[PDB]
């Protein structure tokens, strides 16, 4: 039970979830390899279906590592837990949960930042830009798109959608519904 | 008085006639009804149906003619009926009915026996304390009521409030208790009715135990015998490459006859019909040729909507028949109550059950387009007709607040859910961020393969295409598969036009009148071949 | 004796059950049939249907449930014939059809007439002599039954000889008279059932009078409802380019209503339903999406073969009840041979007189197959169990006949006409040089404009172009055929067998009633005409 | 009456079937030219269709004109009229009919011959046999077909199908009967 308990701690699910996250993930290592890989998760019927899949799938992984285990799998999938108030007006120590708002805003701008550079630049927001929007759409009006947008979030001066600009444009997006999710006991 | 050359015999062509001249009339008024998108996108068809029916069924009281018109048992359960749920059996998307199936379950069966017998109980309650009023009546002719009157028809407000808000589990929620409540409302109306038949005093308590096991024997076995017919149903058409005309034929015939097995059986026909089209989607239409598929489609959405044109006739003919108008003020306007509040906290109730156990929980809203899609149509009205007069002796008073009950809903609520609902849910890198969001979580939701029944979609894929795929495909087809699966192995409102929908809301669409193919697959084809021209990167 | 859980309830379900059995078990019968070509080319399908009828009515009879089917005249006459022609008249060529329509007539009506009054006489003057002996019989019970006995169906075994003899005239005689003389003998039928109500002393000279002026009224009557229903069908499909599922319900429910509006008017329904679908052909499926004329064409051999299925399945029944058996020697076996010699001498003579006014002959090898296409099957047979059986005395006389000679025609007649046919009909520089011929012959037969009604042709065209087409057609349509018009305007030993073009009389059309048989042969036009217009754009015009 | 006679004493026709071919051909004459072109011809829908079509127009005219009056017309078309035996049994005088067997037989061959060589060369039958068969056909069975064809009609050594080698292996065929027509009166 210890297994389940460092699990609990790092990430906040209970033993349930953890349980059955388990099986999920020890079904999903077809090949049984007690790691998953990024084919493992390409595998998923409709992944391949979703414009932004290929982010998720190299978001679970760590930069430089090719393979996660279920401690990295847990972690990267329990920034996806919603949060509720009585829990943190409880016990404030710190900012530490890894489903915090922020910490959501982050993974999705580690998605837009494919070069983990902390700042979106206009190359990388518009190769998100065309990886989300149907080809039918002409790369003038894609552009367009992309520029626009970095002129309306960086309120600075340096072209670039770095992250505290991404938090200051979503502040008014309620990021702690539409990117949480009640994982299964 | 010799030999005539001509007579006019209009009584001779008189029923098929008149018959067919409903359908046209129907058909020349889709055609102006779909003419313009401003009001296919505000007025549910059904609308249009119950109010051509009330304006041909004015024509017939003019020609006073309105004793011609009766629609019997036997046309409806073998004739009228089948038609429709074979039709909704056969367009239900396999995936997202059987990824839910316990949601749909939970909203058909417990929500119509809920509805049921809290309406039937209610209305009774009040009866009894004389509000209503010198009613000759029972228990069971109120709960034979409160069935009848469960058999919402949500899937009928489907395209107009899918203007505002699209869900496609909703959807499958919606359109999944439309098909499957037929079924249990018409089971539920079975046996309340052979309880009316035995009477208040001759039931006892095992009769009732017989009818509680009834409803499951029943609805069980009309689902095993559709099972079987689906079966011999795709294993006909395996065989039919050469003789590729009879295919349509064989559709139609082999879902009729098990309707008509678990007719025959007493089991639940709808259930076999339904489950004949549901479970032979797969095999048939993989077997039957193209040409030979568009005429088994375009020949449900035929059958459908004629019949349910026919009912929808039959309700203004009775709408206009002065004699079977019996109005209690009390019993209408707690009926419109009762189904309406017990409705809403039926939904709010099984939503609050089905959230304690769900990854994408069934917001508020979800919950709203349940509890104002009553929308009680050609079913419930055409049980009601068909209740034994003398039985049931408050009969005319059940059809006059039935007939009130569907023009309500269907006009009423069919035409202001698409206002409520827009009120109800009431910026260029909000909108690209939100969707982005929107991709992550379906990419999240999907990883975690808590949303279908997973285990049990992989479990039967893989008896699907090692066993079942065997027998009920043709072997160059398996073949052909086989090849394919080996190949495929190695492997601001501007910018809302323009992104992609997440998979939650693509908007599919039932109508039981018009083809509606989902156009948001073309979204899912063109994304997977965007990754497979990706996944031809690695060269592999 | 309280609850009952479950009841098995067969009475409830038993008519729908066994109707759709019916259809379910011919359906896999066929399935087993069109399983190889060695049987289609030989067995006509009608033959299928009935010995498979057969085999229904001996599982019916050991059930002991022959007295629970009867063919009623309104069912028949609503549900069980409308399918069967407008299938026919949705099918045929029009342009063949049109341009043969004299022909057609002169086969399908004059020979309908012919050889339902001979035959009728020619029974009726064998029971004066007293050969038949003893029947409670009357003249205008022959005359029906003679008229009931000419519905003959020779497509029903076009499938067959045609793998031995294809003509394409001979098609469209076959094919025409095969649908016009439903019609006719359905007409004939009504009128001398009209007499037996009246009976052999009532009917007086005014009341035969009244006959024959019945016999033009009702026919032409039918006919120009159905051409009333066929504009207001092709005129509602006009305006279904948006809401294009209910196109195929237009096309059946417009064609049913011009039947039941003839059968309203008294007219002849089936004339109606058969124009109908004759003239809708053009405009209908012009107007119809792609997606929705499939739908119109599968669901029309649905429909007809289903219906042409039951009434196979009740002939069943009825030549397997004891109690409708009766057999008299003179009246059998002199309804055999006089259907059989006055077919052929009629053909013999009406060929004749139309070889007299023709381009191309009708050679004595077509005659053949109209004489020996006699294949009595549906229709035949319903109006006779159809008949009241207290105003026509001996009806079960009649009835057994018609069975004999349903299954003596399609079985004896519709088996054998391939190997007699084939019988009668009976290097490479002679086969390429006589193919040279017959691609000459019809080219001066085209130019000297002569075969078709060709000067009605170019005035309908030019008719149908510059006024039906502006109501009938939507507008971007019209514009689009224009544009069309306007561009094509300014381009104003066995294995040869195998290769070589098939003259245009040649082409090998088929008509089945229970499955789709599109000319495979039109592609040939279509090759060619792209060829020579490929040779028309060397003058770079 | 007299212009339906040179007509009737020089093809052979009848008075009437002479009045309704020239109805025919006032009708085809739309342009109203007095006479008929080859785009006349080809204006008829269902020539077109026909794989020797051209040919058959072609053969309307005369060798270097390019037009055709209604004597001609006729002249070209009474090559179809049938012969009757009573006929050529009872005036003896000579073989002129134009609708004589050998007659039919040369307006074939004239179709064969498009240079009218009177000698159908392996070039102008492989022609003809190219335009007269379906394009599926591949061209090494097509000239396979053209010199058995040449082979065995040319029973000379010359490798040229002429003239009295054509009646020769024509003499089995009945050209009396599938080149004749009925025309109407
Ligand atoms: C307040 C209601 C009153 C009490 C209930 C009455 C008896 C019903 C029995 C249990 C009801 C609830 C079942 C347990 C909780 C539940 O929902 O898990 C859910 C299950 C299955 O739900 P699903 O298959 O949709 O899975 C989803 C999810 O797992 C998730 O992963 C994803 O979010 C999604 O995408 C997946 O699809 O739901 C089901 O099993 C529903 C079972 C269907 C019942 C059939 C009818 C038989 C009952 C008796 C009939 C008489 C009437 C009684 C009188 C009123
Ligand atoms: C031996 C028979 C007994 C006497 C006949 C009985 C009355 C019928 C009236 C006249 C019959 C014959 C009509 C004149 C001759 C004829 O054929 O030119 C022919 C015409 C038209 O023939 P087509 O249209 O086919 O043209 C072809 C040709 O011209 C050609 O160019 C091409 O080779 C081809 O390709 C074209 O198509 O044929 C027709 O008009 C046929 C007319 C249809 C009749 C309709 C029925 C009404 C009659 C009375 C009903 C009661 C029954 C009577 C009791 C028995």
């Amino acid at each position: 039970d210890e297994e389940l308990e460092e699990i609990k701690k790092e990430t906040g699910f209970s033993h349930s979830q953890i349980t059955r996250l388990y099986s999920r993930f020890t079904s999903l290592d077809k090949g049984e390899n007690g790691t998953l890989s990024r084919e493992d998760f390409q595998r998923i019927p409709e992944l391949a279906i979703n414009p932004l899949g290929d982010r998720i799938i190299n978001a679970f992984f760590p930069e430089g590592e090719d393979q996660v285990n279920f401690r990295g799998f847990m972690r990267t999938l329990a920034h996806f837990r919603p949060i509720e108030d009585n829990e943190k007006s409880k016990d404030v120590n710190g900012p530490e949960p890894l489903n915090s708002r922020s910490n959501k805003l982050h993974f999705a701008f580690r998605l837009y930042d494919l070069d983990k550079d902390e700042k979106i630049s206009r190359d990388e927001l518009l190769q998100v830009l065309r990886m989300m929007v149907g080809v039918n759409i002409s790369d003038e009006q894609l552009g367009s798109i992309a520029d626009r947008t970095i002129q309306e979030a960086d309120q600075d001066g340096d072209s670039i959608a770095s992250f505290t600009e991404f938090v200051k444009v979503l502040e008014k997006v309620d990021v702690e519904q539409k990117m949480s999710i009640r994982f299964l006991h | 008085g010799g030999f005539q050359v001509v007579t006019f015999e209009w009584a001779h062509v008189q029923d098929p006639y008149v018959i067919a001249l409903w359908i046209l009339v129907a058909s020349l008024a889709k055609i102006g009804f779909h003419l313009s998108h401003k009001v296919t996108s505000v007025v549910p068809e059904s609308a249009l149906l119950i109010v051509l029916g009330l304006v041909l069924g004015g024509i017939v009281w003019a020609a006073d003619h309105i004793a011609s018109f009766t629609l019997t048992p036997t046309v409806f359960f073998f004739y009228l009926l089948p038609p429709i749920v074979l039709d909704a059996g056969y367009f239900m998307p396999n995936r997202l009915f059987f990824g839910n199936l316990g949601t749909i379950l939970l909203y058909a069966v417990v929500g119509t026996v809920w509805n049921a017998a809290t309406t039937g109980l209610s209305l009774y309650g009040v009866f009894l304390s004389g509000l209503m009023g010198d009613l000759q009546i029972g228990l069971l002719d109120f709960l034979l009521f409160g069935s009848l009157m469960a058999a919402v028809d949500p899937v009928a407000v489907l395209a107009v409030f899918e203007e505002v808000h699209v869900n496609e589990v909703l959807f499958i929620i919606v359109f999944g208790e439309s098909l499957l409540n037929d079924a249990v409302t018409v089971v539920l109306y079975n046996v309340f009715e052979s309880f009316v038949a035995l009477g208040g005093d001759n039931v006892t308590g095992v009769d009732c135990v017989k009818g509680i096991v009834s409803f499951f024997v029943v609805s069980l076995g009309g689902t095993l015998v559709g099972v079987v017919f689906a079966f011999l149903l795709s294993l006909v058409t395996r065989f039919t490459k050469h003789v590729r005309i009879i295919e349509p034929g064989f559709v139609f015939i082999i879902s009729y006859l098990s309707y008509l097995t678990s007719e025959m059986l007493s089991l639940s026909a709808i259930l076999a019909i339904t489950f004949c089209g549901i479970c032979c989607q797969k095999y048939v239409k993989a077997n039957i040729s193209e040409q030979s598929a568009t005429t088994v489609r375009y020949t449900m959405k035929m059958l459908a909507s004629s019949a349910e044109t026919i009912i929808f006739m039959f309700l203004g003919i009775s709408a206009v028949n002065p004699f079977i108008w019996t109005w209690n003020t009390a019993f209408v306007l707690l009926t419109l109550v009762f189904i309406s509040v017990y409705r809403a906290i039926g939904v709010v109730l099984q939503t609050w059950l089905l959230n304690r156990y769900r990854m994408v929980q069934l917001e508020p809203i979800d919950q709203v387009v349940l509890s104002y899609g009553g929308l009680r149509g050609a079913v419930a009205f055409a049980l009601v007709v068909l209740l034994d007069g003398d039985k049931v002796k408050e009969k005319n008073l059940f059809v006059s607040t039935t007939i009130i009950v569907v023009f309500f809903t269907v006009i009423f609520q069919g035409l202001t859910i698409k206002p409520l609902v827009q009120w109800l849910k009431v910026r260029l890198n909000e909108k690209l961020h939100g969707r982005a969001f929107d991709h992550i979580l379906s990419a999240i939701e999907d990883i975690s393969g808590q949303i279908g029944h997973n285990y049990l979609r992989d479990k039967w894929s893989h008896f699907d295409r090692k066993f079942l795929s065997r027998v009920l495909m043709r072997r160059s087809a398996q073949k052909s598969r086989d090849r394919i699966l080996n190949v495929f192995h190695e492997l601001h409102h501007t910018l809302q036009q323009y992104l992609y929908k997440p998979r939650q809301e693509y908007k599919h669409l039932y109508s039981r009148h018009e083809l509606t193919p989902t156009e948001d697959e073309k979204q899912d084809r063109e994304i997977f071949h965007r990754t497979m021209r990706k996944r031809l990167e690695s060269f592999k």
